[PDB]
């Protein structure tokens, strides 16, 4: 199949796979009003 | 300069000396920071991602760099590189500080039916094909 | 107060920038604030009126709200609902816009 | 080269093409 | 300004001219007619101040940067608003701010956060923690009105022995920390981010931002047990040789 494609073809040889979604991010408020750090120690990834 | 029976001198008589706080230890132990790259995406929390090329990378040991692609094979890029990310935090040295901390766990913790499922089928394609 | 120290590299790392020079030579001069910050307040009323409001403006009021209605209809996706109280020279505007209009304040050169 | 041209992602329309593959 | 062109024009204005504001004065009801006819102390109230904060007085210049940062020099420049009827006993950080506030200084707060610590000795400032006593405190942040009265400057007091582990603490930063530990603790935060630590003897200025006063000393400036000519604008140092057993005591 390279050989196809380069040779006569003449062109790059195409590769595909699944595509994944882009990463999901939570939004953290900017400014934490009344929040403590035990509850933002469970959202956070420290914990 | 005033001193009086709370001076740290006084205080700490084993450390009278002026720099005993102001010293610098020597070096000791470790991920080589020069040969690592960080990229900083700003997603708020400063997306951080650490990428270096494992099998290239001689610091380190063969063996190490062996086991560490077979385990997280997953997480090398085509061109051969190791790349993780973190983005859980809203301080830009906490990502470098994780991606950092992830690499040396790696290091340290590093420190069939399928094949012949393969010929089966392979082997059933052959007689499959018997139409001379 | 002491005046502002000058800085090498412009905006300072904050993200606080002086007036832009040139000042723009719109009828309607907007003078910064005596900490030189951006003369607009989020404010609310009744417990549920979202309001911004703009106080230091000098000269033409009327054509700084035309300006500022053609400017907030496209982004609150139609014309805003404003008061204006030309006695005290300020305008009262429904809503929390302070974040693109700030932006938009610094576009005009002010 | 017009041959080149290739879409982004592939249409593979084989119903067999994932129960094959796995 | 059109507005002008009519006060110009306009002749002049007399006192009965005055007139209220609309909506000034709100009616009022009187009984002249049918109208109205018939019918925790003992935990420190830490104050933080934020990183983003501290940035902008630095940005702003509000605060010297080549004097090390000083909470006497925050209430002169008003960065923070301590009552002492509040009795405000403790002075901390806000986490806040960390990736908006790229600068380096000598600093030396009552609390400091063991991240921001590190942060900011990343970027080559120094900070240390020490105990002012609420009432000393107080009479720091308002130096002059105690030489009103006439007080002299008492040495500094110390922890109790609730807050005395934090202060020993070496990761702490306190006064009370083993100098010792200060050197190896140093290379442990910067290993812990990873940043190569930046020696503070290689720093020009190294001698003016590593200086510290006795933990008895209230002022770096002034010794305790001094005293100030405030009317002559000048410093007076006590003679007496029992004095100095008074303070030794």
């Amino acid at each position: 199949v390279t050989h196809t494609f380069h040779q006569l073809l003449d062109m790059r040889e195409p590769v595909f796979e699944f595509v994944r979604p882009p990463p999901y991010h939570p939004k953290q408020k900017r400014f934490p009003h009344e929040q403590p750090l035990r509850y933002l120690d469970r959202y956070r990834d420290s914990h | 300069t005033f001193q009086s029976i709370y001076s740290l001198d006084k205080l700490y008589p084993e450390s009278k000396g002026a720099d005993t706080a102001w010293k610098v230890p020597e070096h000791a132990k470790y991920i080589p920071l020069d040969r690592l790259s960080i990229s900083y995406c700003r997603s708020v929390n400063s997306k951080a991602e650490v990428r270096f090329h494992l099998a290239s990378a001689d610091w380190i040991e063969e063996p190490v760099r062996q086991k560490i692609a077979l385990t997280h094979k997953n997480k090398i890029n085509k061109a051969g590189e190791l790349v993780l990310t973190s983005e859980s935090s809203r301080y830009q040295f906490r990502n470098l500080a994780e991606c950092l901390q992830k690499i040396r766990d790696m290091i340290a913790e590093a420190s069939d039916a399928r094949l012949q499922r393969l010929r089966i089928e392979k082997m059933n394609r052959e007689r499959l094909r018997q139409k001379r | 107060i002491p005046e502002p120290p000058k800085h090498k590299h412009y905006p300072t790392p904050s993200g606080w920038q002086p007036p832009r020079d040139p000042l723009p030579s719109l009828p309607y001069f907007v003078r910064r604030s005596r900490m030189h910050n951006i003369p607009v307040y989020k404010e609310i009323t009744h417990g549920n009126r979202q309001m911004t409001l703009i106080r230091k403006v000098e000269g033409d009021i009327w054509a700084l709200q035309k300006d500022v209605e053609e400017f907030l209809s496209p982004l609150l996706g139609k014309t805003p609902i404003t008061q204006v109280n030309e006695v005290t020279g300020t305008l009262r505007i429904k809503g929390y816009f302070d974040e693109q209009l700030k932006a938009w304040l610094l576009e005009k050169g002010f | 080269k017009e041959n080149e041209a290739v879409a982004p992602e592939f249409t593979n329309r084989n119903p067999r093409n994932l129960e094959l593959l796995g | 300004g059109t507005s002008l062109d009519l006060l110009r024009s306009l002749p002049r204005v007399s006192l009965a001219n005055l007139k209220p504001s609309p909506n000034s004065r709100k009616r009022e009801r009187r009984p002249r007619d049918r109208r109205r006819g018939r019918k925790h102390s003992f935990r420190h109230q830490y104050q933080p101040l934020s990183l983003r904060r501290l940035q902008y007085l630095i940005d702003l210049g509000r605060v010297d940067p080549t004097q090390p940062i000083d909470l006497t020099q925050l209430v002169n420049g008003r960065g923070v608003t301590i009552q002492p009827l509040k009795r405000d006993y403790g002075v901390q950080l806000v986490e806040e701010g960390a990736d908006t506030f790229q600068a380096k200084i000598n600093i030396e707060v009552q609390l400091a956060s063991e991240l921001a610590i590190a942060a900011i000795e990343k970027n080559g400032g120094v900070v240390t923690t020490a105990f002012y006593d609420p009432r000393s405190l107080e009479i720091l942040c308002k130096p002059i009105p105690f030489f009103l009265r006439g007080q002299p400057i008492p040495k500094r007091m110390l922890p109790p022995e609730s807050l005395v582990p934090y202060y020993t603490d070496a990761k702490n930063r306190g006064y009370l920390a083993d100098p010792a530990k200060f050197p190896e603790a140093r290379l442990e935060l910067a290993m812990k981010f990873g940043y190569v630590l930046p020696d503070i003897t290689k720093d020009e200025l190294f001698r003016m931002l590593s200086a510290r006063k006795d933990p008895r000393q209230i002022f770096f400036g002034l010794a305790p047990g001094w005293v100030v000519n405030m009317a002559d604008k000048k410093i007076l140092k006590p003679t007496d040789e029992n004095l100095l057993k008074y303070y030794s005591s």
